[PDB]
């Protein structure tokens, strides 16, 4: 039984996408098993043989990780952490140092308390069936599933007669149609150097009282630095989010929440207001499940069912557009103004933003104290628009940092 | 032109038959693909794709910055150079040498150097995250 | 002092002013009253032709534009393939440089090299001076 234990997987875990394989009791990079280099000539016989050879150890390595997890923890805890890599593992996809870092970080979280991530995973499992989420991924992933949503729109009851899911599908076809068109068709690497520094402020805002950290901070970290902050390198806890396991007519895909495109696809998919057709009790139970899971993540990021967020021109309500411009004014004029302003709005004291965010610089003077102050100088219309927003959703602030609104 | 037969026979290397566009390929340690292409200019160009660059964000900028300044130094013999593929993501390390100054023992030096340098740039571009 | 006989014949062959190494290391040539070409006799018995031109921006979309240009520039190089576009240590200036061992060099192939780095310099310099056209 030359199986590697969990410690040898933890040792190789790193924020890198290098393939590792389990072989002869240890897991590491395939080149490091031999002191020298090994060579082969490409040809039609060997590439099909080399691929089968790689496919077969990716699965063996995944199963050795699974076995190592099961030996160290209760099966319920070990299999919850392994679920992150199980569907991709079965397809011969390679186990990498980052996946192991994810799995091990996730295991350290569900060890103490697994209900939180189990809620997230069930929610992520439901939205993985949603065509709206799936076409949203197509927008951020050109090449992976081109034309899925478009050629999906040319369907009806004859093509898709079903009251298990195909009734849920048809109810989302309008939302699919709106969601394919909107955006840059790829969106964009919308960063100015400051968009990295903007998401740093959203991190602090995520840690404000009453605001979600479990979902928002990993998403914000990925958009800022390219990946989340994992445990082994409420609260952010492990920083691991579930996978988007997409099965459709285009194929079988797995999308990591550590990829920026996947975060952006989820972001756009959470924007629009509640689709009451799918939320209807009369609606198919599947459609009820997808929309309820979408509003769950949407609400987690502070976005109410009423909130409608779409990438536009850089549609929003008159008070929304003035509020978004007030947020942009704070972001471009100072580095530490957005968080205290969002805090003031969270307390219903948006009218006090100008005086609260004021910097007082005392000069040398006589007969009292003379100061030099800098204030955001938000207009009365802007303060009112901010006050009309109540608690600004983390999703809206995330839209702003990306330059979407 | 098929003079490499001494070089592979020298170091126990599998055959290198340049076919269907005078191209021949080798597999290094199950991770990299080496390309032995014959320039029309009587030169031997070695090229190996060794990884990927991030599609977007600050990770791409840091890799772009790393790629631009890396070619300033003498990275390798034969004017070995770092480059980005037309797809915008694959990292390519390529260099060439005129065949007239290429026997077999000198190939081995140039052959190990591209491998050693290909290993080093795969690691440095995978170690950008900090 | 090793490439000096080759540089002498190369200069005489091309009706060029004499290129004399200032203590056996480096010497420069004003090309077409436009830019300066450097002849560097490194220590390891090679000749280095290098041109430094233009300059990226300190930051912003234009700098990343030049970085994208720098990354793609050295892929499947034309002609000799003895040249590589790079960014200077100052992070701004662009450098077009190549180096060849002296054994590989005769007066004929040096003239071919000398003409390529010139046509490549005028090309890349114009290309980088018109980043946002």
């Amino acid at each position: 039984s030359p199986v590697p234990d969990l410690e040898q997987f933890r040792a190789i875990a790193a924020q890198k996408d290098d393939r590792v394989i389990s072989k002869r009791g240890e897991v590491k990079e395939p080149s490091t098993f031999h002191k020298g280099h090994k060579f082969a000539s490409v040809s039609e016989g060997v590439l099909r043989k080399k691929y089968t050879k790689f496919f077969q150890e990716n699965i063996k390595t995944h199963l050795d990780l699974k076995q190592a997890l099961l030996k160290e923890e209760k099966p319920e805890t070990a299999l919850l952490a392994y679920s992150l890599v199980s569907p991709s593992g079965y397809r011969g996809e390679p186990l990498t140092e980052r996946k192991i870092l994810e799995v091990v970080s996730l295991l350290d979280e569900v060890k103490v308390e697994g209900d939180t991530y189990q809620q997230l995973k069930n929610t992520f499992d439901s939205i993985s069936k949603d065509p709206r989420m799936q076409v949203s991924l197509e927008n951020q992933y050109p090449g992976k599933m081109d034309g899925f949503g478009a050629q999906l729109l040319e369907m009806g009851k004859e093509k898709l007669k079903g009251s298990g899911v195909n009734a849920a599908i048809n109810l989302a076809l309008p939302g699919v149609g709106l969601l394919v068109a909107t955006g840059r068709e790829l969106h964009k690497a919308s960063v100015n150097g400051d968009a990295e520094a903007y998401h740093h402020q959203l991190e602090q805002i995520s840690q404000l009282p009453g605001r979600d950290q479990r979902l928002s901070m990993p998403m914000q970290q990925t958009l800022a630095i390219g990946h989340a902050m994992l445990s082994a390198e409420q609260g952010p806890m492990s920083g691991v989010l579930p996978r988007l396991e997409i099965s459709n007519v285009k194929g079988d895909f797995t999308f990591s929440m550590q990829e920026p495109a996947a975060v952006r696809a989820l972001m756009a998919y959470l924007g629009p207001k509640e689709d009451t057709s799918m939320s209807s009790p009369q609606a198919p139970k599947e459609a009820q499940e997808m929309e309820a899971a979408r509003l769950t993540l949407k609400q987690m990021l502070g976005s109410s069912p009423n909130e409608h967020l779409v990438p536009d021109v850089d549609m929003p309500s008159q008070t929304e557009s003035t509020a978004n411009g007030a947020f942009k004014k704070l972001l471009s004029e100072d580095w530490d103004w957005l968080m205290p302003a969002v805090r003031a709005m969270d307390k219903g004291e948006a009218n006090k933003i100008n005086e609260k965010l004021t910097y007082k610089l005392p000069l040398d003077a006589a007969n009292g104290r003379v100061y030099l102050d800098k204030s955001p100088n938000l207009s009365g219309a802007q303060l009112d628009a901010l006050d009309k927003l109540g608690s600004p959703s983390q999703l809206r602030l995330m839209y702003l940092a990306e330059g979407w609104i | 032109q098929p003079l490499l037969d001494e070089f592979c026979r020298l170091n126990e290397l599998p055959p290198l038959i340049l076919e269907d566009g005078n191209r021949c390929q080798l597999l290094v340690d199950d991770r990299f693909v080496l390309y032995f292409t014959a320039t029309e200019d009587d030169a031997l160009m070695l090229s190996v794709a060794f990884g990927g660059l991030e599609k977007s964000g600050e990770l791409r900028v840091r890799g772009l910055e790393l790629l631009a300044r890396a070619n300033y130094q003498r990275v390798g013999s034969g004017n070995l150079a770092l480059s980005l593929a037309p797809n915008g993501r694959q990292l390519v390390l390529a260099g060439r040498q005129p065949t007239e100054h290429l026997n077999s023992a000198n190939l081995t030096v140039w052959f190990h150097e591209i491998i050693e340098q290909t290993e080093l740039w795969q690691a440095r571009f995978a170690m950008l995250d900090q």
